[PDB]
DNA sequence: AGGTAGTCACAGCTGATTGCGCT
DNA sequence: GCGCAATCAGCTGTGACTACCT
């Protein structure tokens, strides 16, 4: 509260320091927890602290986490009560409770089951143990339209009443700034009304300790709760959302990104879950596998929520889902569900559980907020550092290298700025010799290489130079396929060019070398995906950017999300032996010709 | 950052020690306790962070030794010197055993080397070594225990320094061989502490700047399983490794091992 | 040419963090190394391409 | 500065006077490097002189630097001496004086260094070690703040003349409190060792104009730093001289006394570091400090911005803006680095090394930035109509010493402005004498 | 005296057309 | 002549740059 240096002061508010230093936890009036990790019952106060809040930052020293309000409906969800949070809180916190934390805690966790929302018989209903905030939300305008045709009094039994169902998303989003937060409960245990299958897993698929955390969180006493699930892309994320799948026990809808994600998930499936392929069906429009009395079915966004006139065996199938019940429907990169089409596609379909899975939960807009009702509070987050300390994760070995503007180019570059500058210093001649010199001694060292490259005008030159396989995008489908087959198990091959199109879950093969030129302007979920690429020093990545540029200050700002996870960026400013030996553009003639070809765009 | 702990094993032997006083001699226990002691406080005055122990063999068992001079100094001399004393007049020959128990005083060093290395904190490195001064004869029947505590050492890599000051052990040469020790014999007595300062004194790291002595004849002779004596050729068997002087149809350990 | 290959090996190899990077070290400890244990951790924390 | 070059420029009768206590000659050896001291130590029983051949082939030909390294700072030191060995051999023999000494405080003989403890009993007032580390670092936070300016620290006025002096702070008006200068800055983000002994090392010097001896002082100071600590001595038996540096290191929090009067002093902590963890830095620029003291808050928050304070616990973030602010203050960053690097908690001392390389290279590159641009006055000089003109200019600029760049290829050079009129001076006088 | 819908680049998807192959 | 695969039109997501009202 105090401004003596610039910094909030909390000195006065907290001086419960008993005796003396063995709680290894530190609270914040407005709301925040510090924890040291240095401590001999470090494992117990994470486990307490990931049930009840998430992290801010995990570096190897002093964690930091968050408390918010969805965080506490996640904590009280779980058989954790509140008198049993405050009192372990009390219990380890080394300076006492603020009394601006218990009287938060309190409001927040008092309202957590008072309004449920249930599916039944291809109905939405709302129910409420009290019956008095019924007549509490009664009077908002917005709920009013839900009801139809006004729904009297729906007199059962508790009260309920029926709502919209295209008007969920509204009625999920006006509860929460009504203090009567919605909950997405599914008790599978006991249904008798939805036609569970047959699937079942393998006995042979073991589970890490941390995927065994996740899905124990997900279903807390019995029933399975819509949460989102944040595990990086080489660690095991498919295999958690088919074993959730098999204990939901019922018809699943997976949701893809990419036409070629919904063959993964299919693999998956059949690896890990021992399902006829009569059952298994994937929607995607290319062959039509009798998606209708499937079990399971795949598909893919951009599809299912089309505003265009649709092909007539699509809309049959689409028609044909809209009429029953779906369990455990699941979604895959789900930081990119707050789209404008793809927030509505969860109002399209009918389903009782919401399970999204993703790798990097950052995204710009902050519209990550509105996830948390889009589909629920945010279940498990990983923490990377200790997951790769057990050496189920690569340790890649983060490295900044840049590179100085040649004179050739930087006079131009401070010369314009109506967006002409982009391939000034994506074609920076010194970042060029830097990349041909990184490829050439990983390839002498045989380790495999990734280059992503967007602006692929620029890449096309960066990749016919040296002579080596890329992939532009809008080549083709069989191409691109057979490229990466044969990228993994070919030792004539092993580095390859991907423009902006490995910025998804794809199959690409396990590589130990990226190197990401020119990338998106502040996209860390970009950076964060291009990383979890490689990991599965066994690798280390390299990011090649271009001193006294706009790339410098992109990159300074994109990798705030990764020192959050607890990654650390060496900056490297000597290549060692690039003098050594021979390299492209070592005279100025070829330096000062790249200037024409680089400005002939002219793109007006 | 540098921290050097030296921990002198000293071969009080009654026996030994009073023939010699017997000799007339112009070396004395008194005068070896006093190198030793100079020794350390040399040991000390190398650097602050320098440990000392010392540790006095004996028939019975191993003693833990440990105006106008270094005030740390006139308590660790005091120290040792009633130790010394303590030991010496309470020692009573019970029973015929006459040979020292060396390998026991290298055990505890090894056990105390190991309890201080924990309490160094992690941002020094302990370099630890083990001067020992031999005056008996060396014991044949501790062989086992002997090479143990040989192998213990070159595992924690532990230097092991030899001072024979009467007659050649082969144990402590095949310490100093494997250990990378020095292995040095007195040629007169009395010249003690000049040999001390001028060979054991610098650390690992400067024997590497100075120029040392070449290594003596280490020899390897074996110690036979029911004998206990050093052989040369003997047989050995093929399962268990034990080494025996004579040939025998069948192999005892192996029957013993069921 | 020749002239040509090091005019642009002096612009690039030492453009902006040469000209005091290279001062600094002419004006350094210039003697052995400190303890082999920070030798050691430079080695660990180096990346392949700077060992060789 | 350290004490071997302070050594190094005495005259040879102060340091042959210097030998003559026991802990003076102790106090030297320690200082002495690894190989020194085996020398001193072999050369310990020597009546007699040892070829200058011989003692160099004691070490090997690769290492033969470090030995004349050792042997250079041994003559300098004056430790031995060369002696004119008959047969016009050069003899390498130790000081009498400093061997004697020497053998004295290893061997024993003589008097103990105090007068004696137990005359006097058991003292009335005695206090206990936690209490002289809390009197101790109470005197030196003192200290500190006065040359912050803070009212809550009140010291003598002496005190306030020697900071002047050492240039710390200076005094533009009389009457009104000094202002700290970019050197005080720099002595506060030095180590407390550190700072001890460029103090003492200040008042060694300084100490000519109060009239005192150098070498009981300096004999006295190494008496202390071998001191037992918690052990009280008997104040009689100096110097009324000496009773003045004697209250001065009591103001200082050197040593405690309960009264100016009283015969017993307690050297205390820092006294015996005169001689010679609590900030846990993360990858992400953030110090995590485990002090309570505003004086560790003050010294943090000069080159990094605060974030939380909690009452055992501060956070602070390391940015960009915030330590070219401390630079531009006059700190550099190897000052910043080696006091991150000494304060570094326990927990960082299992990392090789303790502080992460990603950030004291970013710290390095943030000391770059604001020097990226050189600055240097002059005059150019571009008409010369002929290449031998040009060369004869340039290498009578060369021989004055006021060249700043030269350009042979484009006949171009720049002049200091002082030199300037002597080169226009020279021109004139060349063209009039052609 | 200080902030958001068009606009641009680069990818994705699905909905048709549309020339190419034939024991 | 029929059938399969290549191709484009239209719509959308992501991130950043730019011209008029409280
Ligand atoms: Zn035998
Ligand atoms: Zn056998």
């Amino acid at each position: 509260k105090v401004d003596e240096y610039g910094a909030k002061d909390y000195r006065l508010q907290m001086p419960l320091k008993d005796d003396h230093t063995s709680r290894p936890l530190w609270v914040a009036p407005d709301g925040h927890i510090f924890l040291e990790a240095f401590s001999p019952v470090y494992k117990y106060a994470q486990d307490f602290l990931v049930a009840i809040a998430e992290p801010v930052c995990r570096p190897t020293h002093v964690h930091e986490y968050k408390l918010t309000a969805y965080s506490l409906y996640a904590a009280v969800s779980v058989g954790l009560q509140t008198s049993d949070i405050t009192e372990y809180l009390r219990k380890l916190s080394k300076t006492g409770v603020p009394d601006g934390i218990m009287q938060f805690i309190k409001l927040c966790t008092v309202s957590y089951g008072k309004v449920k929302l249930v599916l039944k018989h291809n109905r939405y209903f709302v129910e409420s143990c009290h019956p008095d905030v019924i007549q509490h939300l009664l009077q908002d305008p917005v709920i009013r339209e839900c009801r139809l045709r006004n729904s009297e009094g729906e007199a059962t039994e508790t009260v309920s009443f029926e709502v919209k169902q295209e008007m969920i998303e509204e009625l999920q989003k006006r509860c929460i700034h009504l203090e009567y937060p919605l909950l997405a409960e599914y008790d599978f245990r006991n249904d008798s009304v939805n036609p569970d299958i047959n699937i079942d897993l393998k006995p042979t698929a073991v589970l890490r300790p941390y995927q065994e955390k996740s899905l124990r969180k997900m279903f807390g006493n019995g029933r399975a709760r819509s949460g989102v699930i944040v595990l990086p892309c080489g660690a095991g994320k498919s295999l958690v959302g088919v074993t959730a799948a098999c204990t939901v026990r019922k018809r699943c809808l997976v949701l893809g990104n990419s036409a070629v994600s919904v063959e993964q998930w299919k693999a998956q499936f059949k690896m890990w879950s021992t399902i006829d392929d009569s059952q298994i069906c994937r929607f995607t429009s290319d062959a039509k596998d009798k998606p209708i009395g499937c079990s399971v079915a795949i598909s893919t966004y951009s599809m299912l929520g089309h505003t265009t006139k649709r092909s007539w065996e699509a809309e049959r199938v689409m028609e044909w889902l809209k009429t029953q019940e779906w369990g455990l429907m699941i979604l895959d990169e789900v930081h990119t569900i707050p789209a404008k089409m793809f927030r509505r596609v969860l109002t399209i379909v009918q389903a009782h559980c919401k399970l999204g899975l993703t790798a990097t939960l950052v995204r710009e807009d902050d519209k990550i907020v509105d996830l948390n009702f889009l589909i629920g509070p945010k279940l498990y987050e990983a923490n990377w550092m200790e997951l790769q300390n057990n050496g189920y994760i690569a340790k890649v070995q983060c490295a900044e290298v840049w590179c100085p503007m040649s004179p050739e180019f930087y006079r131009e570059y401070v010369a314009i700025k109506t967006k002409k500058r982009i391939l000034l210093y994506t074609m920076n001649p010194n970042k060029f010799r830097a990349c041909q010199f990184l490829i050439k001694f990983h390839e002498r060292r045989n380790d495999k290489i990734i280059v992503f490259a967007d602006n692929v005008f620029a890449l096309k030159e960066y990749a016919i130079r040296l002579n080596k396989p890329y992939i532009y995008g809008p080549t083709s489908q069989g191409e691109r396929m057979q490229i990466l087959q044969n990228f993994k198990h070919n030792p004539k091959i092993n580095t390859i060019f991907i423009s902006k199109v490995g910025d998804t879950s794809f199959d690409l093969p396990e590589a130990n070398v990226l190197i990401q030129i020119s990338s998106h302007g502040g996209s860390r979920r970009q950076e964060a995906q291009r990383l979890g690429r490689v990991l599965r020093y066994n690798a280390f990545f390299y990011s090649l950017v271009s001193q006294d540029t706009q790339e410098m200050a992109y990159s300074t700002k994109r990798q705030r999300f990764l020192v959050d996870q607890g990654y650390s960026f060496k900056v490297i400013t000597k290549l060692a032996g690039m003098e050594e030996e021979d390299l492209a553009f070592s005279t100025k003639e070829e330096q000062q010709q790249l200037l024409q070809k680089v400005l002939a765009a002219t793109d007006l | 950052d540098e921290l050097n702990l030296l921990v002198i094993v000293v071969d009080a032997n009654p026996i030994w020690w009073g023939k010699q006083a017997l000799k007339e001699s112009q070396f004395t226990l008194s005068k070896c306790i006093d190198a030793v002691m100079v020794l350390g406080n040399s040991h000390l005055f190398m650097n602050r962070s320098n440990k000392l122990a010392v540790i006095a063999s004996h028939i019975q068992e191993s003693r833990f030794l440990y105006d106008g001079k270094y005030e740390l100094l006139t308590s660790a001399n005091e120290v040792i010197v009633e130790e010394i004393k303590d030991l010496m007049t309470k020692s009573d020959i019970k029973g015929q055993h006459t040979e020292t128990l060396l390998a026991g005083s290298l055990a505890k060093a090894l056990c105390y080397i190991h309890r201080m290395n924990k309490e160094v904190k992690d941002n020094q490195e302990m370099k630890s070594r083990i001067l020992v001064i031999k005056a008996a004869e060396d014991s044949a029947l501790q062989y086992m225990n002997f090479m143990n505590v040989i192998f213990a050492a070159q595992k924690q890599n532990i230097l092991i320094d030899a001072c024979v000051l009467d007659s050649d052990s082969g144990l402590l040469q095949q310490a100093c061989d494997i250990t990378g020790g020095l292995y040095l014999k007195v040629p007169q007595m009395p010249s003690l502490l000049q040999y001390l300062l001028w060979v054991f004194l610098p650390d690992q790291d400067q024997r590497s700047q100075l120029i040392l002595p070449p290594p003596v004849h280490v020899d390897y002779r074996a110690a036979c399983f029911c004998h206990r004596n050093l052989i040369e050729i003997g047989y050995v068997c093929s399962v268990c490794l034990s080494i025996f002087c004579n040939f025998s149809p069948i192999c005892t350990t192996c029957e013993t091992a069921f | 040419g020749t002239s040509s290959q090091a005019e642009a090996a002096r612009i690039l190899a030492a453009s902006w963090p040469q000209n005091r990077e290279d001062e600094e070290k002419q004006k350094l400890k210039g003697g052995p190394k400190k303890t082999k244990r920070e030798k050691k951790a430079a080695a660990s924390h180096l990346f392949p391409f700077e060992k060789l | 500065r350290n004490l071997q070059e302070f050594l190094g420029g005495l005259s040879p009768g102060v340091l042959d006077r210097l030998y003559g206590h026991p802990a003076t000659c102790l106090a030297v050896f320690r200082e002495l490097p690894s190989l020194a001291k085996n020398w001193v130590m072999r050369m310990l029983f020597l009546e007699q002189p040892l070829p200058q051949a011989a003692v160099a082939l004691w070490v090997k030909k690769e290492f033969s630097k470090a030995q004349e390294e050792s042997t250079g700072l041994l003559s300098g030191l004056r430790i031995w001496h060369t002696q004119l060995l008959p047969g016009g051999l050069q003899g390498l023999i130790l000081n009498p004086i400093f061997r004697q000494n020497l053998r004295i405080a290893l061997l024993g003989g003589g008097k103990a260094w105090s007068d004696d403890t137990s005359q006097l009993g058991p003292d009335k007032h005695a206090r206990d070690v936690p209490s002289l580390d809390k009197y101790a670092e109470e005197r030196w936070e003192v200290v500190l703040h006065f040359m912050v300016g803070s009212p809550s620290a009140a010291v003598s006025q002496d005190l306030a003349q020697l900071l002047s002096q050492a240039g710390l702070m200076k005094s533009t008006e009389p009457g009104e409190p000094p202002c700290i200068t970019s050197a005080g800055f720099q002595f506060l983000l030095l180590d407390t060792p550190a700072q001890l002994w460029y103090f003492m090392l200040q008042y060694l010097q300084t100490a000519q104009s109060r009239g005192m001896d150098l070498v009981e002082i300096l004999s006295f100071l190494f008496q202390l730093s071998f001191s037992t600590l918690g052990k009280d001595y008997s104040v009689e038996g100096m110097s009324d001289s000496l009773l003045n540096f004697l209250q001065h290191l009591r103001e200082f929090g050197l040593v405690f006394q309960r009264k100016r009067k009283s015969r017993r002093y307690y050297p205390t902590r820092l006294a015996i570091n005169l001689s010679s963890g609590f900030i846990v830095v993360e990858t992400n620029y953030r110090l995590y400090a485990y002090t309570e003291s505003e004086l560790q808050i003050a010294l943090i928050a000069l080159f990094s911005e605060m974030l939380y304070r909690f009452p055992n616990m501060v956070v602070a973030q390391v940015t960009r803006e915030s330590v070219q602010q401390a630079i531009a203050s006059g700190i550099t960053a190897q000052q910043i680095i080696h006091f991150l690097r000494t304060r570094a908690h326990p927990v960082m001392l299992k990392q090789t090394p303790v502080l992460p390389p990603t950030i004291t290279d970013q710290i390095r590159l943030w000391e770059l930035e604001r020097d990226r641009l050189r600055f240097t006055e002059g005059v150019l000089y571009n008409q010369f109509l002929s290449q031998v003109d040009f060369e004869l200019l340039l290498a009578h600029a060369r021989e004055l010493g006021v060249l700043v760049f030269e350009n042979s290829a484009k006949r171009l050079m720049v002049v200091t402005p002082a030199g300037h009129s002597d080169v226009k001076r020279f021109w004139k006088r060349q063209k009039h004498s052609s």
